[PDB]
RNA sequence: GAAGACCAAGGGUUCCUGUCCAACGUUAAUCGGGGCAGGGUAAGUCGACCCCUAAGGCGAGGCCGAAAGGCGUAGUCGAUGGGAAACGGGUUAAUAUUCCCGUACUUCUUACAAUUGCGAUGGGGGGACGGAGAAGGCUAGGUGGGCCUGGCGACGGUUGUCCAGGUUCAAGUGCGUAGGCUUGAGAGUUAGGUAAAUCCGGCUCUCUCUAAGGCUGAGACACGACGUCGAGCACCUACGGGUGUGAAGUCAUUGAUGCCAUGCUUCCAGGAAAAGCCUCUAAGCUUCAGAUUGUAAGGAAUCGUACCCCAAACCGACACAGGUGGUCGGGUAGAGAAUACCAAGGCGCUUGAGAGAACUCGGGUGAAGGAACUAGGCAAAAUGGUACCGUAACUUCGGGAGAAGGUACGCUCUCGACGGUGAAGUCCCUCGCGGAUGGAGCUAUUGAGAGUCGCAGAUACCAGGUGGCUGCAACUGUUUAUUAAAAACACAGCACUGUGCAAAAUCGUAAGAUGACGUAUACGGUGUGACGCCUGCCCGGUGCCGGAAGGUUAAUUGAU
């Protein structure tokens, strides 16, 4: 049965990637939040 | 011509086709084609702003001379052509200086016919004069609302306006709606009616034929749930349970929505 | 224009390997571990200058480093760029 | 037509080798996609990068918005599309169109020579494209003959009309064929292509106009290739190898869903864009610089390249009966990519061994009966092919219809009738990849008669049950992912209604959008729902439309 995760790298990057996060105010808020939390991985 | 399809299948039984032999079978005139992507009735927000639009065949936009300001120089109809972007057919005209263009093909006009624009242009089909230079009573099409702007009124297959009166810098036209309106006499109009009047005699015959024209199906309000439409809801078939309204509550069946006021001075009689 | 400093940084070490040995014996090809930045032109220059040989061809690949577990902490080894350098016939290194 | 072989994605060392067997592995494990160590991915030509753009994203200024921001111009990104170029063989434990051998091709830079108007962000052209259908021509592949090598039979027979195996090779270059498209040639000219143009478009004169020139072009043929491959032998054992040397290598037939073909015909729903590319000039440069053609010399980087991909490596928590795009598709039978049995190749599904109770599951058969079962023939059983014969009501004249229901069907022989291909030879040549002409050979189709075996010849697998009456919905479609597929939705058709274009309507505070590069034969909303016959009465209510006289009535005003 087709399950929900049908990964493509390009779609992962364009949605959740660093340059995508950095493009928007609220994305930067996420990166800053994760950077404050101490998260090793800021982006996907 | 009008051809009824023989009922060799359901889906063909009730097809009536307009088949014009005079239309050019080959490819259109490439210099006057532009790309014409479809929007599925979505706007710049990506939202469906107009329902029931989607799909259909890829077609190039043909660039029509609705302005018709190439005065003096006669032009001969090379061929009539199917235009996917409108109901009327388009004529490919050749100017004596070797410019080609597309015009809306008037009723009785066929390959070989000569069309001309300007004040001197003879009062024959396909010719474009300023409406001040067009005799009262004459039928015209591709009528300009603003001088120089290009024809906007009477462009649909079989359409035409009649010049009813001329007083000063305005002529009164009667549009196919039945509305009488003033238009500035300086504005151009082309003599005679748009061709392809048989367009209205076609019968698509089947669901898919509408889908080929990029129209998606229309669900009635009465078979939705109340959250979806004011006519939603009920047990069993209902009539909506209320005065007919649009999906957004707007009264249908009579409620007039014209609110211009800027342009009311130009409207002489309404279509009613 | 490859400087001598560049030439002295490009070749990191010879590569010792059954495959490397075969290459040398059979196809007169010396396999080096070159710097990651090294380009086939820089590698040819370096091999010519530092070994006084005439190079026919340079083929390069990068081997991506192995992940290793090392008890609790996983970690990757470093990527190595190797250069298969074919000497012209008669030349020995 | 996969449980084989590849590729993309996705994963990420799972690949190969040595070693280990605790845990992992539904058992054990010497084994492993497990642990540990080492090794392994070689490119001008594949892909990325790159040039180009689609949807769309972002967007200098801009427009708009309390702020945040939104929208959007010029731009700039964005493939799933366009744009240069490599094949055959060999080689590793593990890569190979990447290494090697053989033999190619593309493109750029520099220098030089000879010709020489060069020049774009602009003009024109080109690139450049739909669905369906069909005929033709090919090729791969198949099959047979011939050829070469080997064989001469575990049990009767097997020197043959016998058996088995083999019978290799491309890009590229030349050539320019089947097929496809297009009249050419020379003058003179110009209301056009934002300016220019020698280019394109237009006009005029002659000439030619089944033609013959050009363009395109599968495949053939030659070269590539006296190379390579090749059964077989020689030859070392370490017993694994290694090298060495190697026969024949043709013809016919069949024939793709591959190629000619981005073709041709036809249809309506009318079929990307942009660049590379060709050409034209402009500004600008004119011993120049540039351009063209040639000849040398040099370059063509960088990143990916292992491995898995009908999966124990991806998505499903699992070594999970699920899901996962593309390519390739041999033999016999067959319409076939169905089905059966096989090939190449790959597997026996990571607990086994016994036993032969009930009962459960999945199957086989069944006396007599035959729906009496049951809510209900649920399930089973049955039908099942081809050719011919024959086929009712009804009908919108298409249907209904495969209605229904019959007959034949294997094999052997005899007499027949025929299709395709086309050798030699012959003859014209406008002498070549050319025409007739000819029928050898090869291969296919089919009729009739006679016979013969069996319970049975569509023998297996495969493969409609049918008919009668009736409700509902015209019909093909759609739907409650995971208890509802329907009479529900849609639908063509119908009607009302809005909407005159800065349209109505919708998204949005706005700008701006869609509507539509549309214009009343259009667009939106509402209902009805093919088609036929029709669609009555009521305008009190409530809508909506119209009317304005009067009455009532807000802000406002401010008399008293």
């Amino acid at each position: 049965m087709k399950r929900t995760f049908q990964p493509t790298v390009l779609k992962r990057k364009r949605t959740h990637g660093f340059r995508a996060r950095m493009a928007t105010k609220n994305g930067r808020k996420v990166i800053n939040a994760r950077r404050a939390k101490g998260r090793a991985r800021l982006s996907k | 011509a009008i051809v009824k399809c023989k009922p060799t299948s359901p889906g063909r039984r009730h097809v009536v086709k307009v088949v014009n032999a005079d239309l050019h079978k080959g490819k259109p005139y490439a210099p006057l084609l532009e790309k014409n992507s479809k929007n599925g009735g979505r706007n710049n927000n990506g939202r469906i702003t107009v329902r029931h639009i989607g799909g259909g065949h890829k077609h190039h936009y043909r660039v029509i001379d609705f302005k018709r300001t190439k005065d003096g120089i006669p032009a001969t109809v090379e061929r009539l052509e199917y235009d996917p972007n409108r109901s009327a057919n388009i004529a490919l005209v050749l100017y004596k200086d070797g410019e080609r263009r597309y015009i809306l093909a008037p009723k009785g006009v066929v390959a070989g016919d000569v069309v001309q624009s300007g004040v001197d242009a003879p009062i024959k089909a396909g010719n474009t004069l300023p409406m001040r230079n067009i005799p009262v009573g004459s039928t015209v099409h591709n009528v300009e609302l603003k001088p120089g702007k290009g024809g906007q009124l009477a462009r649909s297959a079989g359409a035409y306006a009649q010049i009813v009166a001329r007083d000063g810098t305005y002529v009164t036209i009667r549009l196919r709606s039945g509305e009488m309106r003033k238009v500035l006499s300086e504005g151009r109009a082309t003599i005679g009616e748009v061709g392809n009047s048989e367009h209205m005699l076609r019968e698509l015959g089947k669901a898919g034929a509408t889908r080929w024209r990029g129209v998606r199906p229309t669900v009635r309000g009465v078979v939705m749930n109340p959250v979806d439409h004011p006519h939603g809801g009920g047990e069993g078939r209902t009539s909506g349970g209320r005065h007919p309204v649009s999906p957004w509550g707007m009264p249908t069946k009579g409620y007039k929505t014209r609110k211009n006021k800027r342009t009311d001075k130009y409207i002489v009689r309404r279509r009613n | 224009m490859i400087t001598e400093e560049r030439i002295l940084k490009v070749l990191r070490a010879p590569h010792i390997s059954e495959k490397a040995t075969m290459a040398a014996e059979k196809a007169n090809t010396i396999v080096f571990k070159v710097a990651k930045d090294a380009t086939k032109k820089e590698i040819k220059a370096a091999v010519e200058k530092l070994f006084e040989v005439e190079v026919k061809s340079v083929n390069t690949l990068i081997t991506k480093g192995k992940t290793k577990r090392q008890g609790l902490r996983q970690g990757r080894r470093s990527d190595v760029k190797k250069a298969y350098v074919t000497l012209k016939e008669g030349q020995d290194l």
